[PDB]
């Protein structure tokens, strides 16, 4: 263990003080680097000058050429100039070329896009673990399939199954489906990647698939990840008629996150929580098991789960004798985690309105109603049972 | 007839026999179960050709999901 | 990419206006265009840095 | 906190009790800790009983949950208890079981915190624990492995207190085989292999073997968790000096030679440089496994696998050895002796010419610098063996042709081309031995060296042909004899090959120059094996520098056969170097300096130490000169150790250049030529980068010879990547033309570079691991540093003579063949587990037929899976076979 | 060891102080050379920079119509879409340039030193390429019926045209694969693709959709070209209802952008010429929308159903897969695969999945009873109701 | 869209096809006919023995010397069964004979496919069953034990088992039952293949018991004969 942290900053000791030691040394002595190492520092630098063109390195030709799109309005297949590396040159990255004849002079950029941007989620959030009070079974199936691979895939590949990957949550809308997700993340402490499902059908031609295949690329650049799907739900439900891109455009996506899942791509690393209403409204292309091994059904939230969630928004919010938490609790029927959280922020929003920084029994006791209704409505119910 | 120049054809039966008793079909079907006949023979190590490899190349074109004539007895 | 840039030139309003008569081949199906939009930025806007407790763009 | 949930009697408690011990409990804190000491212990004692099944309890409840929240804290505050005073203290069953729990608190602690420090102390507490409880912790690994549920973290956590075992801080053997150690290897591979080959618990897996077969076949791959074992074990020598890790690479070595799996065992016999070793690997698989199978087989293969330097079998101390054992081993007395034989091994070479077509397109013109020139590159064209055939036959030209030195040199390269005949380059070699002057019977005698190793094995030696010439009275004809017995030998412990050593350059009164490589040939023999300790070398040395050290190349020769021929050993040099000291001269102070040296070699830490006390950067006349650059290069060392330890002899060959350069001015040119071969030596992990780098430099500083030394590594992996790289390194020599001397070292590196597609490849790595030794290398790398190389150096500097059989598929159940045969390729792969680098047995269908490959070959394994095998030779195809071991004594993956 | 520990940490500031010593030597950042191959490239290089060859401006050449003032000319357009009449720079002969050839020309010279290599103008396409993968063969059930059916098809003329021409049978041309997500079409297709060991290029249709109508097109033909010219390739297409899908309008809408692109592939499989040897396979979400000329023999000579894998391939997907892993083997694993309804190949294998998890989950070196009861009671229940299958079977 | 009533592109009905994979998810029948009577087997399907064997109802008499036995989708074989149970009736009440096991089969198999959302009314079926019936029993000729499934093949059978999987139900079969063999081994060869097509135990609460023999009617198996049974595996 402590042995081969001695073995590692082995290769590493060597390699600053191997640079440091021929560049400056190997110029001073006979005819070696000499010469040859001015020329090449010299060439690039006389080269590049004053302007360079930014350009984006599309592909690489095997005969020291290479296909440069150029942000001047012209593409050119360029020639390799003296002492630079063709094969240095990702295509993740884009090359800066000499403005005046084109050949790339070198990288010292590799650009950034908007696109990039959308990708990643930074969280840090209000509400994370032990902020969640019951319902304590569903939190322990998530970690299974999404966790204990994530951290360590060493068995989960050998056994000879791919990884099991991913979780639907689904179910009764509210229970909190979302904080579970951002809470689970912090824990695994993977990178958090949140992208509705509505945005990638958007106005754009063919622009559709190919963020898809971004968002997918980067959750795998980041190492372990998880990609939340907020409202996934979304495409199936809507033929949005609204798009330029039209029902083809529906059609291409939906086939692309597919593909970059697994697919042939069969990319590792990359879990996938899909947040659903229902995965009975959800589209059939894009459900299918074996692709995520588990799903999880909430039941609807009972009277006793929702005290815990309770007693920590009440620790969160002005303390006083005059929050009465339990009387909100029963009134209600047996309906969703969402509503513990909605009656605690209208009331403060309430007391704004009187003139007043105290969240006090009336503000809630409004609240109760305005919540109850919206969500779900007791008065139908109460009839039909 | 052009194509059993070219390829073994069973005496057993011919494509032109074999629509007799089921109904018309067009040329590049004809064709087709004809090429595949001949691929399960070739296949097994034969040049020749039985009634077996062409009744089973009906079978090859059409689809399956529960490859069973034992319950369409 | 929109909220950081509105974070930028804070406060800002990203404005959605439906009045049926302008975007009007656009009302059926999804049941309307701009709810597409408001959909996916409240949700992205729910959590993203430190601003879910914290708001200057609306 | 939430305190009681245990102590407490009502249902609703059950919730607090997983979470209690991380704050405080109301009793079962206090049960191992208050109660035990205040109260005495058998009042106490059935209280503490009750308690101990609810502590229990609670571990099964805790592994119930994934959380590190409820798991970290809980466990930790419970160890403190324990440590105070029911330890071994309560009665005689009490310690046992509290010290059972114990253990699992203790690895989280252990596993988590990778220091030093932690590392030691935690050895410290378990080993003293291990001997009282005796053996409960083999009981509670088991319980673990079975369970209902645990977390992932505890899959690293309970590996890592075998480490405090292996120690021995407080034992001495008892409980240092096994803490359950069997599932634990299967699950996870990892920190177990580390703790394993440090104890030497490693002899109980030989026991263990039978039921670890099944899980190594298609189940798992418990292989992989024994192939670590060994990595760490030779890394050791990295780790903590070589004296230390010689003892126990012995106990290593025997552990694995009993072992299925070959290759392990191999790799070590190779690093001690002993004759008994030898015969026992060849042996030993044979005797412990009866069943015919592979177990028979597995010695022969290990040698043909056995991949470092020369001709067949390569090593050379194992061709004689396993001759006596060959008798004992009994597949067929007629078949087995002919498989040795390297009349077999010959055979199989002829086919992959006919692949590598003609390359050749050389000069072979007459008069001036070019029949020189013509010489070199006949055989630099189709470096190995190829399609060279034709010009070799065709005597006139170039062998004939040349005057002085220039005929011992066109004879001495043209055995390298005849290279793998059993007999026609033989032919040809005798039918020069008989013609024209001294010259071209001398220079006959290297060759005649090379082809004849052709038929040996005990039977019509390759040391037969060579005695007798060796006897002849002048003295260009004995020093070529001697040289061609050292080339055949390579590194080998035999009493004939050291006894023609004994009187030969038994004086520094020589009429040649070239006397010297005399003493380089003997220094060869002595390394890769148990040394020869020949007198001649020695004492001589010492006289010559005394009479010149004028002439640049006598000088130097001398003192270099002194360095290699007390290398590979310490022990050994004692009995030559108290001869030694009879004749006394200031030369002498010098040569016992080397011994010092010599004995250190090798080691990963005291031989970087002694470079600051150094004999480069001084001359004491030009005594000092000569052996400054050997020392820097530690090229033996560079291939002995892992495949790990590669990545960080890259800047390590650079560094060594460096060093020199620094240091003497002068000395600096001799670097830089010294490097092309430095990296041919070294095969490092990856081989395109550096000789490129310097390829076109090479051509600015003095001497273009140094781009001649280049050229050797620079083709690398034979065309097909390589395409771009000795294309360009041609046309650079070819393009620039200032003179026909220059002109000759520049057309020498186009067409050594410029080899036709798919021929044989730069190697002295055994094809499996980049483990090795040069003693083949060593006859261009002494020539090497020669001041303004003539014609005469030029000669012996010539030849390869060490690169890859064409057979890297099935050797099997006795196939031996170059037709084509089944792999599997893993798309996905899972594996950086295993040192040799073969991929899961899992499998997916691919099609025939694996060809020679230095660099990559690594997620080419063969299935098995296509009727569930698995590989003893660990696949990669470099030098490295497709071939099982199943029960079955055929194979059943058929031929392609 | 102490000392040792120190350079840890060092090392990083180390690299970053160093790092414009770095940067010139090895490359990256500032005065990026790899000092290994351009190194040996540099006296070609020279050549290249004396000339006009920078730049050397992507185009097609149109019509190489020589005229008079500078004699050897040829008209191109750039990809960019404008024309340039343009020169030859003395390195080729008229000949290398040839009409609807893709060709260089420089921009501050327009003149041609070496011609551009023709159609390889897609890189969307190329991204999502991988040659030659699968997830294991232990996944797939090893050798089903399926599996067997689409090798005589598919293998046998990549591995030996010698044998077509000898019985004299004409070789294949399209096999079409077909069922609802996750009933393996490609899956099999790796399996037999690696099998053959012919050059494997498999692709999604919908990068070969981009931007407007026509530039799809120009990607999808120069595609399939290319690897027609290339002796023993297979061409896995995956998922197409994205160049595939349904040919109407209505006109509120339109499927143009998709049936340009769909009839392109259709046209190039056969082709107006006879056939060729190299094969193509079509994965397709639906069967009903397809169009007849697809559908003709020739370009599909027998259709293979994928769909729902038969009675015999539930139980072998089961136990090949129970096989690789370690799991107990005093339960029927064609038990728990019968139990499974109307199953997807991608369900029969989420028992597996689900199954084994549990038996990671204790670090085992099997499984038990109880890990395989809760996975496929689950199964039953839930999965198959969610699967893909009782909505895309119906409409189908 | 398109009707399950459509022919697929195999050239077969997809409702037919999807009806034999229903039967899978429940119950078994075990019917083993020796020349000693007409044994039937079937599993209760139990959560618990806390679910009184008192009147669960799966082996039911068709006639007074033919029982029936179910296997399948168990909620669509009651109904089946119950309509079963007038036919043969009708036919007892016309003939005035002992009804043969293979007058009964043919009957029923007719029913099982009527299916289609046009010609077809309430009374008629709107859906293929997917109930495969084991009727076993003793006629004038002797005992005979016949097979229904979903398809209406009707075949003669000494030894027939489908279950929870059919496949598995019936190789367990080949490998205990031998052509002539006594009753009580009849019985027994019923127990050991019966664990091998459930997931579930063997309990007396989870098993159900009955035989028809010559001279003798279908005989319902009581909890002490329940357990003579289960001892005998």
């Amino acid at each position: 263990t402590q042995c081969r942290l001695k073995l590692l900053k082995l290769e590493r000791i060597k390699d600053y003080l191997l640079m440091e030691e021929e560049f400056i040394r190997n110029q001073e002595q006979m005819k070696p680097l000499e010469e040859k190492q001015e020329e090449e520092r010299s060439k690039v630098d006389d080269l590049r000058g004053t302007p360079m063109s930014v350009g984006t390195l599309e592909e690489i030709i095997d005969d020291n050429h290479a296909i440069v799109s150029t942000s001047v309005g012209s593409e050119h297949y360029v020639s390799i100039l003296s002492f630079v590396d063709k094969d240095l040159l990702e295509p993740g990255c884009s090359v800066l070329l000499n403005h005046k004849v084109h050949a790339v002079i070198g990288v010292l950029m590799d650009d950034t896009d908007p696109l990039v941007t959308v990708m990643k989620v930074e969280k840090a959030p209000q509400e994370t673990y032990a902020d969640i009070g019951g319902l304590d079974n569903q939190i322990q199936e998530i970690k299974e399939s999404v966790e204990l691979p994530l951290t360590h895939p060493e068995y989960y590949e050998e056994m000879g199954i791919k990884p099991p990957k991913g979780v639907i949550l689904y179910g009764p809308p509210g229970t909190g489906k979302t904080l579970l997700a951002k809470a689970v993340a912090n824990q695994t402490s993977a990178t958090f990647l949140r992208v509705v499902g509505s945005e990638l059908i958007q106005k754009y031609l063919g622009d559709g698939p190919k963020l898809v295949r971004e968002l997918f690329r980067v959750a795998e650049e980041h190492a372990p990840s998880i990609v939340f799907i907020d409202e996934i739900d979304a495409i199936g439900t809507k033929r949005y008629d609204s798009n330029s891109g039209g029902e083809r455009e529906i059609q291409r996506t939906m086939l692309e996150l597919l593909n970059q899942l697994d697919g042939f791509d069969s990319r590792g690393d990359v879990k996938v929580i899909m947040a659903t209403n229902r995965i009975e409204t959800l589209d059939p292309a894009l459900i299918r098991p074996g692709r995520i091994d588990r799903k999880i059904e909430f039941p609807l939230p009972d009277e006793k789960t929702k005290k815990r969630i309770f007693q920590i928004h009440t620790s969160r919010m002005t303390l006083a004798d005059d929050v009465t938490l339990d009387d909100l609790i029963m009134a209600k029927d047996d309906l969703s985690g969402a509503d513990i959280k909605a009656i605690c922020t209208e009331a403060g929003l309430m007391a704004l309105r009187e003139r007043r920084m105290k969240v006090t029994n009336e503000d809630f006791k409004k609240s109760k109603e305005n919540v109850l209704y919206k969500k779900q409505e007791g008065t139908p119910e109460g009839l039909y049972l | 007839q052009i194509h059993s120049r070219k390829m073994n054809v069973s005496p057993d039966v011919n494509y032109e026999e074999l629509a007799r008793c089921t109904d018309d079909f067009n040329g590049a079907q004809c064709k087709a179960v004809c090429v595949e006949a001949g691929m399960i023979a070739l296949r097994r190590g034969a040049t020749e050709l039985t009634h077996e490899d062409y009744m089973e190349g009906i079978l090859e074109v059409q689809a399956k999901k529960k490859a069973n004539l034992q319950y369409y007895a | 990419e929109l909220f950081v840039m509105a974070r930028e030139h804070a406060p800002s309003i990203i404005f959605m206006d439906e009045i049926d008569s302008i975007g009007s081949s656009r009302l059926e199906g999804g049941s309307g265009g701009d709810s597409e939009v408001q959909r996916t930025m409240l949700e992205l806007l729910n959590q993203l840095d430190g601003f879910e407790a914290t708001k200057n763009i609306k | 906190m939430e305190e009681g949930g245990r102590d407490k009697t009502p249902v609703q408690s059950q919730q607090p009790s997983a979470t209690a011990p991380s704050g405080a409990d109301e009793k079962s804190s206090g049960k191992e800790r208050r109660d035990a000491g205040e109260k005495d212990k058998e009042q106490e004692l059935s209280e503490e009983d009750k308690q101990l099944q609810d502590e229990l309890e609670m571990l099964v409840e805790r592994l119930g949950e994934k959380d590190t929240s409820l798991y970290r804290p809980a466990l930790e505050e419970l160890r403190r208890q324990i440590r105070s005073s029911t330890t071994s203290m309560t009665s005689v069953p009490k310690p046992l079981k509290f010290l059972r729990p114990h253990y699992g608190k203790l690895k989280e602690i252990y596993e988590n915190m990778a220091p030093g420090e932690n590392k030691c102390f935690a050895a410290d507490i378990i080993s003293v624990l291990a001997m009282t409880m005796s053996g409960e912790r083999e009981c509670l690994k088991y319980r673990l492995v079975g369970s209902q549920e645990e977390l992932a973290s505890w899959g690293h956590e309970y590996v890592r207190h075998l480490a405090g075992e292996v120690a021995k801080e407080w034992q001495e053997l008892d409980d240092a085989e096994k803490a359950q150690r069997e599932p634990l290897l299967t699950l996870v591979k990892e920190i177990v292999p580390y703790n394993m080959a440090h104890n030497a618990e490693h002899e109980a897996c030989d026991l263990l073997m039978e039921i670890e077969q099944v899980d190594m076949l298609e189940k798992d791959i418990d292989e992989n968790a024994y192939s670590k074992v060994c990595l760490y074990l030779t890394s050791c020598v990295n780790y903590v000096p070589e004296p230390e890790n010689s003892a126990l690479l012995r106990c290593a070595l025997g552990v694995f030679r009993k072992f299925s799996r070959f290759p392990e065992a191999l790799r070590l016999a190779l690093m001690l440089n002993d004759m008994e070793l030898v015969e026992d690997i060849f042996t030993s698989c044979k005797d412990v496994v009866v069943q015919k199978q592979m177990a028979f087989m597995l010695g022969r293969h290990g040698v043909f696998l056995e991949l470092s330097e020369d001709v067949e079998e390569y090593e050379d101390l194992t061709e004689i050895m396993s001759n006596v054992q060959l008798n004992s081993n009994f597949l067929a007395l007629a078949r087995e002796l002919d498989i040795m034989e390297p009349k077999v091994p010959d055979d199989i070479y002829k086919t992959h010419l006919e692949n590598n077509r003609f390359g050749g397109s050389g000069s072979q013109v007459d008069s001036a610098r070019m029949n020189l020139a013509s010489s070199f590159v006949n055989g630099f064209v189709n470096a190995a063996f190829g399609q060279d055939k034709l010009l070799t036959d065709d005597g006139n030209k170039w062998l004939y042709k040349n005057k002085d030195h220039g005929m011992l040199s066109a004879a001495a390269s043209l055995g390298m081309i005849l290279l793998w005949d059993v007999d026609g380059g033989l032919t040809q070699i005798d039918k020069y031995l008989y013609s024209s002057e001294d010259y071209i019977k001398s220079g006959a005698l290297l060759a005649c060296g090379i082809v004849n190793s052709g038929v040996r094995n005990e039977c019509d030696p390759a040391l037969a042909l060579l005695s007798d010439y060796v006897l002849h009275n002048s003295n260009t004809m004995r020093l070529g004899s001697i040289f061609g017995l050292g080339l055949a030998y390579a590194g080998s412990n035999r009493e004939d090959v050291l006894t023609l050593l004994l009187p030969v350059m038994g004086d520094s009164k020589s009429s040649m120059e070239v006397a010297g490589v005399t003493a380089l040939a003997c220094g060869m023999i002595a390394v890769g094996s148990c040394n020869g300790d020949v007198t001649s070398t020695i004492l001589q040395t010492i006289m010559e520098k005394s009479e010149t050290e004028l002439k640049d190349t006598y000088a130097r020769w001398l003192p270099l056969g002194l360095g290699l021929n007390h290398l590979g050993k310490g022990e050994a040099i004692e009995a030559i170097l108290a001869a030694l000291e009879v004749v006394s001269e200031p030369f002498r102070s010098f040569a016992n300096t080397l011994v010092d040296v010599c004995a250190y070699a090798g080691s990963g830490n005291v031989l970087k130490v002694q470079q600051l006390l150094h004999i480069c950067s001084e001359h004491f006349d030009s005594k000092e000169k000569e052996e400054d650059k050997d020392k820097k290069e530690k090229k033996d060392k560079d291939k002995k150790e892992a495949p790990a330890d590669m990545g960080a002899h890259q800047g390590v060959a650079v560094l060594g250049i460096a060093l020199i350069a620094m240091g003497e001015e002068i000395g600096a040119e001799m670097a830089l030529r010294t490097f092309g071969h430095l990296l041919r030596y070294g095969e490092p992990t990856l081989r395109r980068a550096v000789p490129l780098a310097l390829a076109l430099i090479s051509v600015s500083n003095p001497r273009l010879n140094i781009l001649d030394t280049l050229s050797k590594f620079s083709h690398d992996a034979d065309p097909e990547v390589s395409y771009n790289s000795i294309f360009a390194m041609g046309m650079v020599g070819s393009g620039t033309n200032n003179a026909r001397l220059a002109a000759m070292l520049r057309q020498l590196a186009q067409y050594h570079a410029k080899d036709p597609n798919n021929l044989f490849m730069v190697r002295l790595a055994q094809g499996l691991t980049h483990l090795g030794k040069g003693t083949l290398t060593l006859c261009p790398y002494h020539s090497d540093r020669q001041l303004m190389s003539q014609v005469a150096v030029a000669g012996l500097l010539t030849v390869l003579v060490s690169f890859l059989d064409v057979r890297n598929i099935i050797l099997g159940k006795s196939h031996y063949v170059l037709y084509g045969l089944v792999a599997a390729m893993q798309p996905r792969m899972l594996v950086t587990f295993d040192e040799e680098l073969r991929p899961l047995p899992v499998s997916v269908r691919v099609g025939q037929a694996v060809d020679v490959v230095g660099q990559a070959g690594k997620p080419k394994t063969i299935t098995g899976f296509q009727t569930h095998t698995t590989p003893v030779l660990l696949a990669h195809g470099e030098r490295a076979e497709l071939a099982t071991e199943e029960f079955l004594p055929v194979t059943p993956i058929l031929e392609g | 060891q102490s000392t040792y520990s120190r350079q840890i940490k060092q090392v990083e500031d180390d690299i970053q102080q160093l790092l414009k010593k770095i940067n010139e030597l090895t490359g990256i950042k500032e005065s990026d050379t790899g000092l290994a191959p351009p190194a040996l490239w540099d006296l070609a290089a020279d050549k290249q920079t004396l000339q006009s060859e920078q730049p050397l401006q992507v185009a097609r050449c149109t019509k190489i119509i020589n005229a008079d003032s500078e004699d050897p000319k040829y008209i191109i357009n750039v990809k960019q879409f404008a024309k340039f009449v343009v020169d030859l720079s003395d390195q080729v002969a008229p000949t290398d340039i040839e009409e609807g050839m893709r060709v260089g020309v420089d921009r501050n010279k327009y003149q041609i030193h070496i011609p551009l290599p023709p159609k390889i103008d897609p890189t969307v396409t190329m991204m999502q390429v991988e040659e030659k993968p699968d997830v294991t063969y232990s996944d797939v059930g090893g050798c089903k019926e399926q599996i067997e059916k689409l090798r005589e098809v598919v293998e046998t003329p990549l591995l030996h045209p010698e044998r077509f021409v000898n019985l004299g049978i004409e070789p294949p041309k399209g096999v079409l694969l077909f069922g609802p997500p996750g009933t393996g079409k490609t899956l099999c297709a790796r399996a037999v693709a690696n099998r053959t060991d012919a050059c494997f290029i498999p692709v999604i249709g919908s990068e070969l959709v981009q931007k407007y109508v026509g530039e799809g097109a120009r990607m999808v033909r120069e595609l399939f070209e290319m690897a027609r010219t290339k002796k023993a390739c297979l061409i896995f297409f995956d998922e197409i209802d994205a160049i595939g899908g349904a040919r109407f309008d209505d006109g509120a809408g339109g499927d143009n952008e998709v049936q340009r692109t769909m009839l392109e592939l259709i046209n190039q499989l056969d082709g107006f010429d006879p056939r060729g040897n190299i094969k193509v396979l079509m994965a397709t979400n639906r069967p009903d929308t397809l169009d007849p000329a697809l559908m003709r023999p020739g370009r599909l000579d027998r259709k293979i159903e994928f769909s729902l894998p038969d009675l015999e391939g539930r139980t072998h997907i089961f136990k090949i897969h129970a096989r690789s892993m370690s799991v107990e083997r005093d339960i029927r694993f064609e038990l728990l695969a019968r139990l499974c309804p109307n199953s997807t190949g991608a369900e029969i294998r989420s028992v597996c999945t689900e199954a084994g998890m549990f038996a990671i989950r204790a670090r085992r070196k099997i499984a038990t009873e109880k890990d395989f009861l809760e996975a496929v009671n689950k199964v039953i229940k839930s999965y198959a109701k969610f699967s893909a299958t009782p909505r895309y079977m119906t409409y189908n | 869209d398109r009707g399950v009533n459509t022919f697929s592109p195999e050239g077969r009905l997809f409702q037919v096809e999807y009806a034999i994979e229903g039967h899978k998810l429940g119950s078994t029948a075990i019917g083993i006919q020796t020349s000693e009577g007409v044994c039937l087997a079937v599993e209760k399907r139990i959560t618990s023995p806390l679910m009184e064997p008192s009147s669960i109802e799966k082996i039911v008499e068709i006639d007074a010397h033919i029982g029936c036995a179910m296997s399948g989708l168990i909620a669509d074989a009651k109904t089946l069964i119950d309509k079963a149970r007038v036919e043969t009736q009708n036919h007892w009440f016309t003939y005035n004979e002992t009804m043969t096991v293979e007058s009964v089969t043919q009957a029923v198999s007719n029913l099982a496919l009527q299916f289609g959302e046009e010609d077809a009314d309430p009374g008629a079926m709107s859906r293929p069953f997917g109930v495969a019936l084991l009727f076993g029993g003793v006629d004038e000729k002797g005992p005979q034990l016949f097979h229904m499934d979903p398809s209406g093949t009707f075949v003669q059978c000494d030894a027939r088992a489908i279950g929870s999987a059919s496949e598995g139900a019936q190789s367990s079969l080949q490998e205990v039952y031998h052509k002539s063999t006594t009753l009580k081994e009849a019985i027994k060869s019923s127990l050991i293949i019966l664990k091998q097509v459930m997931e579930e135990k063997l309990n007396a609460t989870n098993i159900e018991l009955a035989t028809v023999q010559p001279g003798q009617n279908f005989h319902m198996f009581t909890k002490e004969e329940l357990e003579e049974v289960i001892k005998d595996i």
